[PDB]
């Protein structure tokens, strides 16, 4: 069939765990076939971290996750696998798991002809939380003609994501969510924005709505010209 | 000292071309990016079109889209703006300014002299 | 372990131009080399092998071609469906499997101006924990903004939250969000807040500021 | 007769008083059946090589029916038409029209020789296609018929032989004619088809001076440096047993023979593609790679260094698989060069001795000053006709000297 390397193994853990990542090949025998794995941090570049050959049973690894990684694979299952010991913090990304030939002929000039969808593995020291909502009063000491401003922030809670809206999603005409970032604290924030004519700032009051389904939160947060 | 010295024409006609030149006083343009700005009694500087470093383009603002063209020449590290199919609502003073940062961000702290622009 | 340098990190280009990409290996790998794309979200998909040979499947607007040492990707017809993330990879070993670090490919637009506001701390913010004042930039045009904080003529060097919006689907602007979350004591102990934003269409720099 | 006093003259004292032309006829003739049956015994009777033969030939059969007249002439003191009943001189026309005839077919036979050996070396698919050996062995007759054809004006038209002192010396007259329609024709026509054939010839061989030392880089580039490489990354790799060392240079072996099996032989270049003698170079490069990933995987994964099985089997390798094409490559290299230097230096003796009767002959056709014995200046044309002369004695001589290996190698090496 086609060939597809579907995952598994993923999910929250705590520093200093261990985790067991599989990688499942279809169509093709894992023996006539190298597999390697490739990671990719959030927002970065790509990264190769083990390799692994059946036929032979010959493994290698990475200058950062030798010692610390072991690959295996069973030819049964037609599976890999790869344990996890020692986690740092910078060790949150994205895995997958890549094909390749043997020498000579076709297949082994090409290198990476497939790949898989990859898996979050995060690492953290922090729990659920809930965020805390802050409205942003246009300024009322100089305001323009067509420019008032209004805004909802939500700040401080863990994990991702959370979803904002505002006005139950009527008002998307000038709607910006900004991406949310992790603070010093291991948690998260947010802000929502939008843009409005100013009849005198505006004279009504929006409403802004978020809510984060691993705490069970909801809040609706009012904001109203200062 | 980034003196950037110009020159141009004074009357032309509609339908009319010119060309204004803007030369350094001895500094490489390479480094930086070059910016054209037009000055006008009861108006404010309008931005007119930025030329950046070689293989990323040039841009322009909104009043002179397909009029304006920007050539820069490292070998004289001078900098060229033909204008063509002219009006006679671009009578101004016209200024060429400079940069101060390698990822473009505007610091314009050295501008030209300015040369008046008449046309009826 | 053979390193891949690629340039231009960033282009902007039109829709129907051609551009040009330049990767540079450390070393001789022969003709063993790999181009690949990647849009922000989804698996990485192979376009070149060989250094010269077309992947099936992949369009013909791209090419490659291998000078010596030097290999170049070459898009001749910029379709909209282009801009995305081109890494380039070599690979001699098993063991010898090395990524480039990859450029993006953006629209071409004229020049926009900032719209610059600033707001204040909510009284649940002051009263309750840290406080955190917003300074927003609404639309502008390229992706090169500065924007500096200023309280009673000191620079803030200490906090910064600056969070960038992607490319607009309906203007193509690149909006921003900087936010300033450092106490309360600090709010309470001084009075005058300023942003200073400077854009590269702009002839000075707006400031909006507020005192409390 | 203001112009051309001796004619009809019986005292043949007026030219010289002296014997060295049978010294040069013994020495050419001896020197045409040298290389005669030094070319025919041991080729068995190369179309480069059937040229050279029917030339020498044309050479040999050409001085034997003009040498001996003259001697005979010269020794009898009589003219050349006085020693004979050749009435109305029907003995200097002959040896004019025969010295004519001769020269330009040794000059189209040397254009053909540079023209052939250009096409071959340039364009393989033509000269497969279109030459075959017949065309190569029917260059003399043709180039005869067309020669003997230009020749004959004078007897179906108006052309002017004359005798130029001594006694006995035939050829087209050039100087003082006042001017007619028909004599100063072929008194051009004969030196301007001579310096373009003279031209084609040399612009033939200076294209081929530069086809084959572009195919001399091509290889050098492509082939010997690869092999350099992988025989200096195997001498480095004994001369030390770190764990280091040993996987990066494998790899850089890998590399070179990675860009060595993408090379090609000259001949094997006519068909490169589904060639067996190209499929066993893939197949022996093949093989040596797959030493190398052997190599590679089973002993340097960990840490133990054995390398030395794979080291002598990649010798083996080696030496058993590759250097036949190498070494039958720079034969070929080398055949090919001897055989344009030998075609060079024809040309040059071809068209360094005919300068003179060329400018000569244009001298006497726009400039006028008609004036004889101008400070007794009429060798000229004694120069002239004894060097379209004694072009016959010195070719065959150069090729059996060149053709002798006890030093034409050494200097090749050496210089
Ligand atoms: C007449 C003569 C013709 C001859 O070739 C016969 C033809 C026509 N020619 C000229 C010719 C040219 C190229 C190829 C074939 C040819 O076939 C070859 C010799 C060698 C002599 C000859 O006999 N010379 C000669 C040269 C110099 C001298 Cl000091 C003397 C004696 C003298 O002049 O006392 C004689």
């Amino acid at each position: 069939s086609e060939v597809q390397l579907v995952e598994s193994g993923g999910g929250l853990v705590q520093p200093g765990g261990s985790l067991r990542l599989s990688c499942a090949a279809s169509g093709f025998n894992v023996v006539d076939f190298s597999l390697h794995w490739v990671r990719q941090a959030p927002g970065k570049g790509l990264e190769w971290v083990a390799y692994i050959s059946s036929s032979s049973g010959s493994t290698s690894y990475a200058d950062s996750v030798k010692g610390r990684f072991t690959i295996s694979a069973d030819t049964s299952k037609n599976t890999a696998y790869l344990q996890m010991n020692s986690l740092r913090a910078e060790d949150t990304a994205v895995y997958y798991c890549a094909r390749w030939g043997y020498w000579p002929g076709e297949p082994w000039w090409k290198a990476f002809d497939y790949w898989g969808q990859g898996t979050l593995v995060t690492v953290s020291s922090a729990s659920t939380k809930g965020p805390s909502v802050f409205p942003l009063a246009p300024s009322s000491k100089s305001t323009s003609g067509g420019t008032a401003a209004l805004g909802c922030l939500v700040k401080d809670y863990f994990p991702e994501p959370v979803t904002v809206s505002w006005n139950s999603g009527a008002l998307t005409s000038g709607v910006h969510t900004f991406p949310a970032v992790l603070q010093s604290s291991g948690l998260y924030s947010l802000s929502s924005v939008v843009t409005v004519p100013s009849s005198s700032l505006g004279t009504q009051t929006y409403i802004c709505n978020v809510n984060h389904k691993p705490s069970n939160t909801k809040v609706d947060k009012k904001v109203e010209p200062k | 000292q980034v003196q950037l010295q110009e020159s141009g024409g004074g009357l032309v006609q509609p339908g009319g071309s010119l060309r204004l030149s803007c030369a350094a006083s001895g500094r490489t343009i390479s480094r930086y990016a070059m910016s054209w700005f037009r000055q006008a009694p009861g108006k404010e500087r309008e931005f007119v079109a930025v030329a950046r470093r070689s293989g990323d383009g040039a841009f322009y603002a909104d009043s002179v889209q397909g009029r304006f063209t920007v050539s820069r020449d490292d070998a004289k590290n001078t900098v060229y703006l033909q204008m063509n199919s002219l009006k006679p609502e671009d009578t101004a003073v016209y200024y060429c300014a400079i940069d101060s940062d390698t990822f473009y961000s505007g610091s314009y702290d050295y501008w030209g002299q300015g040369t008046q622009v008449t046309v009826s | 372990d053979i390193q891949m340098t690629q340039s231009p990190s960033s282009l902007s280009a039109s829709v129907g131009d051609r551009v040009t990409i330049t990767c540079r290996a450390s070393q001789s790998v022969s003709s063993a080399v790999a181009w690949y794309q990647q849009k922000p979200g989804k698996a990485p998909k192979l376009l070149i092998y060989s250094a010269s040979s077309l992947y099936s499947g992949v369009p013909s607007r791209f090419s490659g071609s291998r000078s010596g040492t030097d290999f170049t990707l070459t898009i001749s017809s910029l379709q909209p469906e282009d801009f995305a993330t081109y890494y380039c990879q070599q690979y001699l070993y098993y063991s010898l499997v090395t990524f480039g670090q990859g450029t993006k490919v953006e629209i071409k637009r004229t020049v926009a101006a900032p719209s610059v506001f600033i707001f204040p701390p909510s009284d649940s913010q002051l009263k309750s924990g840290t406080a955190s004042v917003v300074c927003l930039l609404n639309n502008f045009y390229p992706r090169e903004a500065k924007v500096q904080w200023k309280v009673d003529n000191a620079l803030q060097s200490g906090n910064s939250q600056e969070s960038v919006t992607e490319q607009d689907s309906k203007d193509s602007t690149y909006s921003l969000s900087s936010t300033l979350t450092l106490s309360k004591a600090d709010y309470e102990k001084h009075k005058v807040y300023a942003c200073e934003v400077t854009h590269q269409g702009l002839s000075s720099p707006v400031t909006k500021s507020f005192n409390r | 007769s203001p112009f051309y006093r001796c004619q009809n003259t019986t005292s043949v004292e007026k030219g010289n008083s002296a014997v060295m032309g049978g010294v040069l006829f013994s020495t050419g003739l001896l020197g045409n059946l040298l290389a005669l049956g030094l070319l025919a015994r041991s080729g068995l009777g190369s179309v480069f090589y059937m040229l050279v033969c029917g030339l020498t030939v044309t050479d040999l059969l050409g001085k034997c029916l003009l040498s001996p007249v003259v001697l005979a002439a010269y020794a009898q003191n009589r003219s050349l038409r006085v020693l004979a009943p050749a009435l109305d001189n029907s003995l200097c026309q002959a040896f004019a029209f025969f010295m004519s005839f001769f020269g330009l077919s040794s000059t189209l036979q040397l254009l053909a020789m540079a023209l052939e050996r250009w096409l071959s070396l340039g364009h393989p698919f033509f000269y497969r296609r279109h030459i075959t050996l017949r065309l190569g062995a029917l260059v003399a007759p043709v180039v005869s018929a067309f020669s003997l054809a230009f020749c004959a004006l004078p007897f179906m038209g108006f052309g002017k032989f004359v005798q130029y002192c001594p006694g006995t010396w035939c050829f087209i007259q050039m100087v003082h004619e006042e001017g007619s329609l028909s004599v100063l024709g072929y008194s051009v026509l004969y030196s301007s088809l001579m310096a373009l054939l003279v031209l084609a010839t040399v612009l033939c061989n200076l294209g081929a001076m530069r086809n084959l030392y572009a195919m001399h880089r091509r290889l050098q580039a492509d082939l010997e440096d690869n092999w350099e490489t992988l025989n200096d990354n195997l001498k480095v790799i004994e001369k030390a047993d770190n764990a280091a060392q040993v996987k990066d240079a494998l790899t850089k072996m890998r590399a070179a023979a990675l860009d060595a099996q993408k090379a090609t032989p000259p001949k094997l270049e006519d068909k490169s593609p589904d060639s067996p003698e190209m499929k066993d170079f893939r197949h022996g490069f093949d093989i040596l790679v797959g030493q190398i990933d052997d190599a590679l995987k089973l002993a340097n994964e960990g840490k133990v260094k054995e390398a030395q099985a794979a080291a002598e089997q990649l010798k083996t390798t080696r030496n058993a698989y590759i250097q036949k094409y190498l070494e039958r490559a720079r034969s070929t290299l080398l055949e090919e060069l001897d055989a344009l230097l030998l075609l060079a230096l024809m040309t040059v003796l071809f068209t360094m001795c005919s300068l003179p009767v060329i400018y000569r002959a244009y001298y006497g056709a726009f400039k006028d000053v008609k004036e004889k014995n101008r400070t007794s200046e009429e060798a000229e044309d004694l120069r002239a006709l004894r060097f379209l002369s004694v072009i016959s004695i010195v070719n065959p001589w150069i090729f059996i000297i060149f053709r002798s290996p006890v030093f034409r190698i050494f200097f090749h090496k050496i210089f």
